[PDB]
C-alpha cells in the first residue's frame, strides 16, 4: 500500500523528530536520547504514550508527530 | 473554564489535552472532575466519528480512482454517452457508417446523426484542435 | 490591566459582531451575485442594480432557523450582556462574584456562534463555485475574540479569590 | 428498432460511478450540534454542582 | 518533484541549525576560560561534544540511502576528524582555532542544502 | 503536505527552543 | 485500585473511544473484564469503520415503491391519472379491492390528481421528486422514459 | 511499559506486528462489504447472455 520511497522516508523522519525531541528537551521532565525514541515509537503505534513533553518547544513537536502518524496510518489502511 | 471553578488544567494544558484527545493519542492527564469528564468524552466521541469518516472516505475515493476503466473498443464507445464521437463533415468514414449495417455501428450512427453539437468537422485540423 | 483589556474586547466583539450581521456581503456566487444573511442583493442579473429578500419558503426546523438567524444574532445578546458584567467592577465593587457570571456569558456566545454557521452552511449547499466574502470573515473574529475575553474574565476571577 | 434503438440516453454513459464528491458540512453537522449540545449540557451541569455546592 | 534526497535535505536544514548552536556555544565557554568552577566549564563541554559528533553522524547516513554520493563527499572529512578526537580521550590557542572553522564549515555546508533543495523541488 | 507540516513544526519548535532560551 | 461507579465508566468510556486509559485493572477478575471489553470495541470500530468505507465506495438507489398494489397501503405519494380517457374509465368501474381503493382514494383528494393532458403529467412527475407518479399506457410510458 | 533497552525492543516489534493485523483486517473487512454491497442479480435476457 505504501511506496518502498515512503518507507525510507517514514524511518528517517521518525528518527528525526526523536533528535529533535532531545535537542529541545535538552536546552532546558528527561526525555533523553533514549525515552524519545520510545515516547515516539508508542506515538506512532498509536499506542498509549508514558509521559508527554512539559515545554512548549517540546508540545509541539509531539502535536505534529501525532498528526504525521494519523494520516499515514490512516493512508495504509 | 470548567475544570477551573473556585486543578492542573490551566489554559496551555487543556489545549495540549484536548489536542492528544483529536488525535486518539492520550495524555497522561485526565478530567477529574465530572462536566470535565463529560466534555472529555463528547469529544472523544466527536474525533472517532471524524477520524473513522475521513478514513472510509480515503479509502472510497482511493477505490473509485482504481476502478477505472479507459475507452478502448468501439462497443465501449458506443455505450458510455460522456464523451461524443465525431467525424468528417464529408468523408468515407460518413459514407461508411451510413451504409453500416452492424448493430455496433448502427447505434453509433443513429446517436451521430441526431447531436445538438457539433458532431461533423469540415477540416480535419480543426476537429484535431477541437 | 487585564481588568481594563474585557471591557474594551467587550465593545470590540459586540459591535463587531452586529456589523457581520449587518452587511449583506457574505458569500459570493454566480451573474456574478453577492449573497447575505437575511436578504441577497443580486448584480448582473439583466439589471444594473437589484436587492431583493430570499424566500425560503422534520426538517423544517432548519429552515426557519436560517431564516430567522437567532444564533448569529443570540452570540451578540450575550456579548452586551457580559459586556455589562464586567461594567459591574466600579459600581458594587468588592463582589468577587459578578466577574464569573460575566466569564459565563463570554463563553456561551461562542457556542452559540459556531452554531450559527454550522446552520448557515448546511443551508447553503442545501460546478458553482462560490467564495466567502469580507463580511463573513468579520463574524469569525467575534469567536477567537469572545475566546481570550473568556479566559481573561476568569483568569481575574480565580486572581481575585486567590 | 423504433423505441430502443432511438433513444436519448444510455445506460453504460450515465453509469459514470466516477469522481465521487468530498464529504462536506452537509452531512457531517449531526456530530457538531451533539458536541455543542454535549458542551452546554457540561456547562450547565457544573453549574449547577457549583451551585450546589455552594449551599 | 519529491525524491527520497530531496526530502534527506530538508531534515539537514532544521538539525544543521542546531549544530550552529554548539559550535556557538563553545567559542562562548573558550571565551570564558580565557579570561580567568573550571570544572563545570570543561564538563559541560564533554557532554555538549557527544551530540555534535552523533547528529554529523546522521548527515553521513541520510545522503548514504538519498545516493547524493556527491554531498557526502563535502562530509567525510569532517567525520573523520570526530575519530581522532575520539581516539585520544598552548591548548586554548590550538582548541581556539580548531572551533572557527567550525563554525565556517557547519555554515558554508548549510547554505547547500538551502539551494540544493530547491535544484530537486521546483525542478519538477 | 504532512511532510511539510512536519519539517514546518520542527523549526518552528527550534526557533521557540531558541526564545526560550534567550529569554533567561 | 478504587474502580467505583465513576472511575470504572471513565475507564470504559476510555477504552471505547481508543484513547488511552487513566489507570488498569489490579485484579484477575477486572483484567479479563478490561481485555474483553477492549477485544469487544476494537471489533466494533474495525465493523464501522468497514461499513462507511463500504457505503462511500458504491450506491444502491433503490425506487421508494416497486408495484400498484404496494403504493395503495402506504398512501404517502399521491399519483394521479388522466382526466377523461381509458385510465379514468378502468379504475372507475373495477371490482378488485386494490383498485378500488385506489380509485376512492383518487376521487377525494387535495388537490386535484387529475391532469388534462400528458405533457403536463409528465411535466409534473418531473417536477416532483417523490411526491407524484402517473398511470399511463405502458408504451408511451416506455416511450417517455427512453426520451 | 518496559524500562529496559531489550524489553521495549519487544514492546516495539509486537506494536508493529498488531498495527499490520490490525490495519490489514480492518482494511479486508472493508473490501468483502463492498465486494457484496456490489452486486447484481441477473434480470433481463442481455444480462444472462453475458453471464
Ligand atoms: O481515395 C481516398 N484517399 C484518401 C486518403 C486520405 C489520407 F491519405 F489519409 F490523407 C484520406 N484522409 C484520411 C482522414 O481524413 C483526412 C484525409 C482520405 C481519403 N479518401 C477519403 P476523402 O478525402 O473524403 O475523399 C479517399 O476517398
Ligand atoms: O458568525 C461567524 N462565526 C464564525 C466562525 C468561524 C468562521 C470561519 C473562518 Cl473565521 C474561517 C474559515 C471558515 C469559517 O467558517 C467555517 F464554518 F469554519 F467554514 C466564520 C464565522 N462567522
Ligand atoms: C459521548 C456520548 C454521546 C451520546 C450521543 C447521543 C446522540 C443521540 C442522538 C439520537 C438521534 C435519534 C434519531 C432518531
Ligand atoms: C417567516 C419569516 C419570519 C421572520 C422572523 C424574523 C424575526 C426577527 C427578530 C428580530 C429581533 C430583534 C430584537
Ligand atoms: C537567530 C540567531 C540570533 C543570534 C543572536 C546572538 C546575540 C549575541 C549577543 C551577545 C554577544 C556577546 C559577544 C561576546
Ligand atoms: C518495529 C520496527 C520494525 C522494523 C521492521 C523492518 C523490516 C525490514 C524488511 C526489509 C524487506 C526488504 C525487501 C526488499
Ligand atoms: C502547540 C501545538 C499546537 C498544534 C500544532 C500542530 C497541530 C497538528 C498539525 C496541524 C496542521 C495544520
Ligand atoms: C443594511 C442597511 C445598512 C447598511 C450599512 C453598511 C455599513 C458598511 C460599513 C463598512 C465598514 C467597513
Ligand atoms: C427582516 C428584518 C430584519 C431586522 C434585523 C435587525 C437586526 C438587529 C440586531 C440587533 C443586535 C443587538
Ligand atoms: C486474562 C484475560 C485473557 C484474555 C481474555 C480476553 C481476550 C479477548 C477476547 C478473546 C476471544 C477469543
Ligand atoms: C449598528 C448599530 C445598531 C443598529 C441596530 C439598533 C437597534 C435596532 C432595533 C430594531
Ligand atoms: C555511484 C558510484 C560510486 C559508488 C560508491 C559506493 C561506496
Ligand atoms: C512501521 C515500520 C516500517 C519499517 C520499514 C523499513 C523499510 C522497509
Ligand atoms: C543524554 C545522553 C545522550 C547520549 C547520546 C548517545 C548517542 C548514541
Ligand atoms: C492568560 C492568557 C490566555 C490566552 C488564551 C488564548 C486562547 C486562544
Ligand atoms: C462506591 C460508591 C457507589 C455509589 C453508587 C451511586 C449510583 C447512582
Ligand atoms: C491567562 C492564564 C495563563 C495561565 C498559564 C499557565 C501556564
Ligand atoms: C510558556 C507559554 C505559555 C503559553 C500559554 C498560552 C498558550
Amino acid at each position: 500500500p505504501l511506496a518502498y520511497e515512503i518507507w525510507m522516508c517514514i524511518v528517517f523522519a521518525y528518527i528525526g523528530v526523536s533528535v529533535v525531541l532531545f535537542l529541545v528537551s535538552r536546552f532546558s521532565n528527561e526525555f533523553g536520547i533514549f525515552n524519545s525514541l520510545w515516547f515516539s515509537l508508542g506515538a506512532f503505534m498509536r499506542q498509549g504514550c508514558d509521559i508527554s513533553p512539559r515545554s512548549l518547544s517540546g508540545r509541539i513537536v509531539g502535536g505534529v508527530w501525532w498528526f504525521f502518524t494519523l494520516i499515514i496510518i490512516s493512508s495504509y489502511t | 473554564l470548567v475544570s477551573r471553578f473556585s486543578n492542573e488544567f490551566g489554559i496551555f494544558n487543556s489545549l495540549w489535552f484536548s489536542l492528544g484527545a483529536f488525535m486518539q493519542q492520550g495524555c497522561d492527564i485526565s478530567p477529574r472532575s465530572l462536566s470535565g469528564r463529560i466534555v472529555g468524552g463528547v469529544w472523544w466521541f466527536f474525533t472517532l466519528i471524524i477520524i473513522s469518516s475521513y478514513t472510509a472516505n480515503l479509502a472510497a475515493f482511493l477505490t473509485v480512482e482504481r476502478m477505472v476503466s479507459p475507452i478502448e473498443s468501439a462497443e465501449d464507445l458506443a455505450k458510455q454517452t460522456e464523451i461524443a464521437y465525431g467525424t468528417l463533415e464529408a468523408g468515407s468514414t460518413k459514407e461508411f457508417f451510413r451504409r453500416s449495417k452492424i448493430a455496433v455501428f448502427e447505434k453509433m450512427w443513429t446517436y451521430m446523426k441526431s447531436a445538438e453539437p457539433s458532431v461533423f468537422v469540415r477540416t480535419t485540423e480543426e476537429g484535431m484542435i477541437r | 490591566v487585564q481588568v481594563l483589556l474585557t471591557t474594551i474586547g467587550a465593545f470590540s466583539a459586540f459591535g463587531l459582531m452586529t456589523i457581520a450581521i449587518s452587511t449583506d456581503y457574505w458569500l459570493y456566487t454566480r451573474g456574478l451575485t453577492h449573497s447575505g444573511l437575511w436578504r441577497i442583493c443580486c448584480l448582473e442579473g439583466l439589471k444594473r442594480g437589484v436587492c431583493v429578500k430570499i424566500n425560503h419558503f422534520a426538517e423544517y426546523l432548519l429552515r426557519v432557523v436560517r431564516a430567522s438567524s437567532i444564533f448569529p444574532i443570540l452570540s451578540a445578546i450575550l456579548l452586551l450582556l457580559g459586556g455589562v458584567c464586567v461594567a459591574a467592577s466600579r459600581v458594587y465593587k468588592s463582589k468577587r462574584n459578578i466577574i464569573l457570571g460575566a466569564g459565563i456569558l463570554f463563553v456561551a456566545a461562542g457556542l452559540s456562534n459556531i452554531i450559527g454557521v454550522i446552520v448557515y452552511i448546511s443551508a447553503n449547499a442545501g460546478k458553482n463555485h462560490y467564495s466567502y466574502g469580507w463580511s463573513f470573515y468579520f463574524g469569525g473574529l467575534s469567536f477567537i475574540l469572545a475566546e481570550v475575553i473568556g479566559v481573561l474574565a476568569v483568569n481575574i476571577y480565580i486572581e481575585r479569590s486567590r | 428498432k423504433w423505441w430502443y434503438d432511438k433513444g436519448e440516453c444510455g445506460s453504460g454513459g450515465g453509469d459514470s460511478k466516477e469522481k465521487t464528491s468530498a464529504l462536506s458540512l452537509s452531512n457531517v453537522a449531526g456530530v457538531f450540534y451533539i458536541l455543542v449540545g454535549g458542551l452546554g449540557l457540561a456547562m450547565l451541569v457544573a453549574l449547577i454542582e457549583f451551585c450546589y455546592k455552594s449551599r | 518533484a519529491f525524491t527520497f534526497a530531496a526530502f534527506c535535505y530538508m531534515l539537514t536544514l532544521v538539525l544543521c541549525a542546531s549544530l550552529i548552536f554548539f559550535v556557538i556555544w563553545h567559542i562562548i565557554a573558550f571565551d570564558e576560560l580565557r579570561t580567568d568552577n573550571i570544572e563545570r566549564i570543561c564538563c559541560l563541554l564533554r557532554k555538549l561534544v557527544v551530540p555534535e559528533y552523533s547528529i554529523h553522524g546522521l548527515f553521513c547516513l541520510m545522503f548514504l540511502c538519498a545516493a547524493e554520493w556527491v554531498t557526502l563527499g563535502l562530509n567525510i572529512p569532517l567525520l573523520f576528524y570526530h575519530l581522532w578526537r575520539y581516539f585520544h580521550r598552548d591548548i586554548l590557542n590550538y582548541c581556539q582555532k580548531e572551533s572557527w572553522c567550525k563554525l565556517a564549515f557547519y555554515l558554508l555546508s548549510f547554505f547547500y542544502y538551502l539551494y540544493s533543495m530547491v535544484y530537486t523541488l521546483v525542478s519538477f | 503536505g504532512v511532510f511539510y507540516i512536519l519539517i514546518g513544526g520542527l523549526g518552528l519548535a527550534m526557533l521557540v527552543a531558541l526564545i526560550e532560551f534567550c529569554y533567561k | 485500585n478504587e474502580f467505583g461507579i465513576f472511575n470504572s465508566l471513565w475507564f470504559s468510556l476510555g477504552a471505547f473511544m481508543r484513547q488511552g486509559c487513566d489507570i488498569s485493572p489490579r485484579s484477575l477478575s477486572g483484567r479479563i473484564v478490561g481485555g474483553v471489553w477492549w477485544f469487544f470495541t476494537l471489533i466494533i470500530i474495525s465493523s464501522y469503520t468497514a461499513n462507511l468505507a463500504a457505503f462511500l465506495t458504491v450506491e444502491r438507489m433503490v425506487s421508494p415503491i416497486e408495484s400498484a398494489e404496494d403504493l395503495s397501503k402506504q398512501t404517502e405519494i399521491a399519483y394521479g391519472t388522466l382526466d377523461s380517457g381509458s385510465t379514468k374509465e378502468f379504475f372507475r368501474r373495477s371490482k378488485i379491492a386494490v383498485f378500488d381503493k385506489m380509485w376512492t382514494y383518487m376521487r377525494s383528494a387535495e388537490p386535484s390528481v387529475f391532469v388534462r393532458t400528458t405533457a403536463e403529467g409528465v411535466a409534473r412527475v418531473r417536477k416532483s421528486k417523490g411526491k407524484y407518479a402517473y398511470l399511463l399506457e405502458s408504451t408511451m410510458n416506455e416511450y417517455i422514459e427512453q426520451r
